[PDB]
């Protein structure tokens, strides 16, 4: 393994010869976004457990909450009815997704599935072949969708066929979270080795990998044009890495902010970085200068995930207090 | 608006079944297993499902059939290595191609049992060799089953086996999931729960788990003879204390109950008789030979930990029906007094 | 065997070519400022232009 050197070396190096300067000299002169001050717009009550994950619907107003109580809740957050309430087989459940037609919903956990929910409500799909817990799942069309594992893979299924199109191998460590680019033609993994990946999805390649610090990422966003992304780490720090520079461009993070976090997403401009912790609140950064804008702080425990609508008129926060909240 | 008005109709319907499920569930109560492998989780909770579940019928039974066949392809493939980790040679030459033919097996792929193979175990079994490893199995690790399936290996072979409920309640049900297990006893639904399968990172999982209502924890009592040579020679029982430990220490089990199973206790009985507790634990001061004396040592030994709650121990053997049948209903009377 | 595997793994992730810092972060500001305006949590909207404050819905 001397080659192995010789292109770790050839890395570290060509990255250092772009790094001509950095994001924060670069942001220095333009204005701060000043105090972002939102507030609760929408309580949104029922679940009876712990909340793991939620996704947001398309068109910016249905989403979906994944609960231990053993439901998948669909809500219109706009006038607060349920809309569906689908019981689990399992009730140890990790994530859940919204396919963007609206017609099918995802979720798993501990049970190492991926079920499929048709909502045009029985489970359609139970798509099986991980050999650890599924931790977050993506739909790209209502035909395909991407997972990750505790098993340190990521994989592409055919829905139709229950079969894994391509496997994604090069984690070490369980996978925690994942992202599709906007276009579907790449996503990237955040994972326990404290690594982020990079890959193309038809080709089923790792093309790039990021480290974080040796801390494990347990939440991962695309920057809105697809270019750069965020991670959300154990160790209390968001950061942001550029594709084509191929490298961190800023960490965001407080002293006296020590706790996990557990969930990322940016504003629809990218110039918020919205995370979820486990001391009960979501912090919302500067994306660019780095500064913390504000807090979202409405939970009793912690907050386990968050989202923001594709119109980017509000986020939704999840939490093991069962409940969840809209602001803006 | 007529369709908004159905709309608000369908999300009080749902309010109202998520509000009966909501009843259901504070009448489930949440008892994970726990304890290193081996030590009779899966074996608890088809006891669970035998006593007070669905039992298993005929095509129950058949279901189980190649967990067999791989349970006995499993044993053989540890004796094997053993023989080259112990540098023990085999009596029978053909047993070099015959140790091969098991070696390379797939167990994961295996549903079907053909001659040449079964011949092959056989051979393999009965080669003294092998018998050596047998014997000195304390060294390593081998099911505690593989004598009584290999024993039986003819009845597994027959055309037309089908698994008796003893051979189902001994066979690996293989799983890298977490398993849950509920049943239903005087109105309350018992969900018994065993993540002794899953093989990834337990930081990201465990929290999944706070709160449960009680924690049953199973310790082998037969391994007491067993050190692990990579942790400094650490005990097998000192190992299985110490996640014990982490377990009654653990800040979200604090309001759970913790219910101790020493188990394999015909197993105990059985290697007293040749294998000296005082050799392993030298504090030990009752006679050797004398199981009663070994349980009681070990269940002291394992309850001196340094908090004020009760651990509620059992003795057990988790393939004995009736024995399970006796205890469990200690331990449902402890658990429904504690909670109602 | 392994080693080969993540030789060739290290081969793709060096031949790539990079930008400067300079310019991936120009492009990150430039987006940014494009998109302020259509941004509702950056620049909050009227409350006439807010759905989850129109009593229309609640
Ligand atoms: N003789 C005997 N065998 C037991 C006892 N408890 C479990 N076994 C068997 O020992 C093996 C390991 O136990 P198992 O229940 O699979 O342990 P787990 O790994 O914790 O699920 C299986 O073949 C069990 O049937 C017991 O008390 N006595």
């Amino acid at each position: 393994r001397q080659e192995a050197e010789q292109l770790k070396n050839q890395i570290r190096d060509a990255r250092k010869a772009c790094a001509d300067a950095t994001l924060s000299q670069i942001t220095n002169n333009i204005d701060p976004v000043g105090r972002i001050q939102m507030r609760t717009r929408r309580t949104l009550r029922g679940h009876l457990a712990k909340i793991y994950a939620m996704h947001w619907g398309t068109d910016s107003r249905l989403l979906v909450s994944a609960s231990q109580d053993g439901k998948l809740i669909i809500w219109d957050s706009y006038t607060t009815n349920k809309v569906h309430a689908i019981p689990l087989r399992s009730s140890w459940v990790m994530t859940c997704a919204y396919a963007p037609s609206g017609n099918y919903v995802a979720c798993g956990g501990l049970d190492n599935i991926c079920s499929i929910y048709n909502l045009k409500v029985r489970v359609s799909r139970e798509l099986a072949g991980h050999t650890g817990y599924l931790s977050c799942c993506r739909f790209l069309d209502d035909n395909q969708i991407v997972t990750s594992s505790g098993d340190t893979t990521c994989a592409l299924w055919d829905i139709e066929t229950g079969q894994q199109t391509t496997t994604f191998t090069g984690h070490t460590g369980d996978v925690m979270s994942l992202s599709l680019a906007p276009d579907t033609r790449l996503f990237v993994s955040g994972a326990c080795d404290a690594s982020a990946k990079l890959w193309d999805v038809r080709e089923g390649m790792c093309r790039q990998t990021f480290t974080g610090h040796e801390s494990d990422i347990n939440a991962i966003c695309f920057f809105p044009n697809g270019n750069a992304f965020a991670t959300g780490s154990d160790d209390a720090t968001c950061r942001l890495f550029d594709l084509r520079a191929d490298q961190e461009l800023m960490t965001y993070s407080h002293d006296n902010i020590i706790c996990g976090i557990t969930s990322v997403s940016f504003s629809k401009s990218g110039r918020l970085l919205l995370a979820g912790y486990d001391d009960f609140n979501c912090n919302v950064w500067d994306a660019l200068k780095a500064d913390r804008a504000g807090v979202l702080a409405g939970h009793d425990n912690r907050v386990s995930c968050l989202g923001v609508t594709d119109d980017g008129m509000a986020v939704a926060t999840g939490s093991w207090d069962s409940f969840l909240k809209i602001w803006n | 608006s007529a369709e908004d008005k159905a709309a608000v109709e369908r999300s009080k319907m749902i309010d109202r079944n998520l509000r009966e499920d909501g009843e259901k569930a504070r009448r489930e109560l949440k008892l994970l297993l726990l304890g290193t492998g081996e030590s009779g989780k899966s074996t608890f909770i088809k006891q669970m499902r035998i006593i007070h579940g669905a039992g298993y019928s005929e095509e129950d039974k058949r279901g189980f059939t190649k967990l067999v066949y791989q349970n006995i392809f499993t044993a053989m493939q540890a004796m094997i290595r053993a023989m080259e980790t112990l540098k023990i040679l085999y009596k029978y030459e053909q047993n070099k191609a015959n140790a091969l033919l098991i070696r390379e097996v797939d167990v994961e792929k295996v549903t079907t049992f053909e001659h040449q193979y079964v011949s092959a175990i056989k051979t393999l079994w009965e080669d003294p060799g092998i018998q050596e490893c047998y014997d000195r199995r304390r060294e390593y690790q081998l099911s505690d089953s593989a004598k009584y399936y290999l024993t039986d290996v003819d009845r597994i072979a027959t055309l037309g086996y089908l698994p008796t409920q003893q051979d189902v309640l001994r066979v690996r049900v293989p799983t890298t999931g977490i398993i849950e297990y509920p049943f239903d006893l005087e109105n309350i639904i018992f969900r018994m729960v065993d993540v002794g399968g899953q093989r990834s990172e337990r930081r990201k999982w465990i929290h999944c788990f706070e709160n449960v209502t009680s924690i049953m924890f199973l310790v082998a009592l037969s391994e007491y003879d067993q050190v692990l040579v990579e942790s400094d020679n650490e005990n097998r029982m000192e190992e299985s204390k110490a996640l014990f430990r982490t377990i009654i220490t653990y800040p979200w089990f604090q309001n759970s109950s913790v219910i101790l199973f020493l188990n394999k206790k015909d197993l105990l009985e059985d290697k007293i008789l040749y294998s000296h507790l005082v050799d392993y634990f030298p504090e030990f001061d009752g006679p050797q030979r004398d199981a009663q004396a070994a349980r009681e040592f070990i269940l002291k030994m394992f309850v001196d930990l340094n908090s004020d709650k009760i651990i509620y121990s059992h003795f057990t053997c988790a393939t004995d029906t009736e024995n399970i049948r006796f205890v469990f209903a200690a331990v449902k009377d402890t658990i429904l007094q504690l909670n109602l | 065997a392994q080693a080969r595997k993540l030789v060739e793994q290290l081969k793709m992730e060096a031949n790539i070519d990079r930008i400067k810092v300079s310019k991936a972060a120009a492009d990150l500001m430039a987006y940014c400022e494009a998109h302020a305006k259509e941004d509702p949590l950056l620049t909050p909207v009227p409350a006439s232009e807010n759905p989850f404050r129109e009593k229309k819905f609640f």
